């Protein structure tokens, strides 16, 4: 269930 | 016997310590004798929270053969170690006392956690 990035 | 500990600053997550059967370490071929992985799902052996920008699974710890600790990076948004961002998939070495930090929000908050290393293991070559 993903990751947002900077 | 325990191997090291992790204690969180902030204190929002208590310490955990991280323990290994030295018999079956002895057993092991491979040069890393066990692993422990810090991330965002709570199926790592760390739970960091359900922290989105925290990587499902974070960053790991290894167990070198010489009884030593290795930080290894495996994240989307980085890990600091002493404050200084690690090269993502490399493998640093921790020393005693080390402060392991990751970022939380985009204000720049962050999570640090700081590795208590047991002596008492590495020594015990029985």
């Amino acid at each position: 269930l993903p990751t947002p990035p900077l | 016997n325990i191997v090291f500990r992790v204690i969180s600053t902030t204190g929002q997550i208590p310490i955990r310590d991280f323990s290994a059967d030295i018999s079956q370490v002895l057993k092991e071929k491979r040069s890393i004798k066990k692993v422990w992985t810090f991330g965002r799902n709570p199926a790592c052996d760390y739970h960091l929270g359900n922290i989105l920008p925290v990587s499902n699974k974070h960053f790991q710890i290894l167990l070198g053969e010489d009884g030593n600790l290795l930080l290894n990076d495996i994240s989307t948004n980085g890990t600091w170690l002493n404050g200084q961002k690690v090269e993502k998939n490399s493998y640093q070495l921790l020393s005693q006392g080390d402060e392991i930090t990751v970022r939380t929000d985009p204000t720049g908050t962050i999570l640090s956690l700081v590795i208590f290393i047991n002596d008492k293991f590495k020594q015990s070559l029985e």
